[PDB]
């Protein structure tokens, strides 16, 4: 560095960068209408009463969940497939895959919008789990996500047909291990020649510290409302921050890359099917 | 792992 956003676009265009790893958080889904935790006003920090929560993280904590699983299953009902749609930031990542640049997309989101936008499962690491499947909390029987959908849509807590235990969708709660696919980080992060970080506060580990695992010559490009994490206090010479709305930062990168019309056509065709 | 704050 010091690099600019235009410098990074030129490394991509010169094919100096061919293997992009991406890390994303809830801020890429707020334009789709899904509240995050930390945004002023709309974030869960500011809307505890709506979900009946003592604080926002309780919604992903097992002791609170077993005491009262209802706040969690309200969110599950909102977030179950079919309700929210991917926005331009998702279709940008889809285009990055279609253009041969995506080594892997690590996400902390549980809205499933990366898959809905058409990125193959093999390119995705849903690090904090998924509503596509569920597990009995007592006997550990696995279930497809559709098997509990009716109960979820009716506000009934899903129960196991074998032991009557609560059936919990496979979303990683505080203190639980991330999925085995998360281990791909061991070979993905040394191999990355670019790291893109979008829409996250970098406040949850071990996901957050992945920003540290790329080689010191790799640029890290943050597109976020604010500067965050290992980035904001362990700065490196090739880090680039594009602060502002996430979609505006992505639009500005897409235009420097030469991809605007193609992105617009992709979005039209994808969102119009449903 | 596991998942933890901060
Ligand atoms: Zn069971």
């Amino acid at each position: 560095g010091k690099l600019s956003l235009q410098d990074v676009a030129e490394l991509i265009r010169a094919r100096a960068c061919q293997r992009v790893v991406v890390m994303v958080g809830a801020g890429i889904s707020t334009p789709s209408g899904i509240p995050d935790f930390r945004s002023p006003g709309s974030g869960l920090y500011s809307n505890l009463q709506q979900y009946d929560l003592p604080y926002p993280e309780a919604i992903f904590e097992l002791p609170f969940f077993f005491h009262n699983p209802k706040p969690f299953f309200t969110l599950a009902k909102e977030l179950y497939p079919g309700n929210y749609k991917p926005n331009v930031t998702h279709y940008f990542l889809r285009l990055l895959h279609d253009k041969g640049l995506l080594l892997r997309l690590y996400t902390q989101n549980i809205d499933g919008l990366e898959r809905v936008s058409g990125i193959p499962a093999s390119k995705l690491v849903e690090a904090h789990g998924t509503f596509a499947s569920a597990t009995c909390t007592v006997c550990q029987r696995p279930f497809p996500g559709e098997d509990i959908r009716a109960d979820v849509m009716a506000d009934r807590v899903p129960r196991c047909p074998v032991c009557t235990g609560v059936v919990k969708p496979d979303i990683v709660f505080f203190g639980e291990p991330l999925p085995q696919r998360f281990l791909l980080h061991v070979v993905d992060f040394p191999m990355a020649d670019l790291l893109l970080i979008l829409g996250t506060s970098l406040e949850v580990e071990p996901f957050a510290s992945l920003t540290e695992a790329v080689r010191s010559s790799v640029p890290r490009l943050l597109i976020n409302r604010d500067l965050v994490g290992p980035l904001a206090w362990h700065p490196r010479s090739r880090d680039v921050a594009q602060l502002g709305d996430v979609v505006h930062g992505v639009e500005s990168l897409v235009e420097l890359l030469g991809w605007t019309e193609e992105m617009r056509d992709l979005v039209q065709r994808e969102t119009g099917k449903l | 792992s596991g998942k933890v704050m901060r």
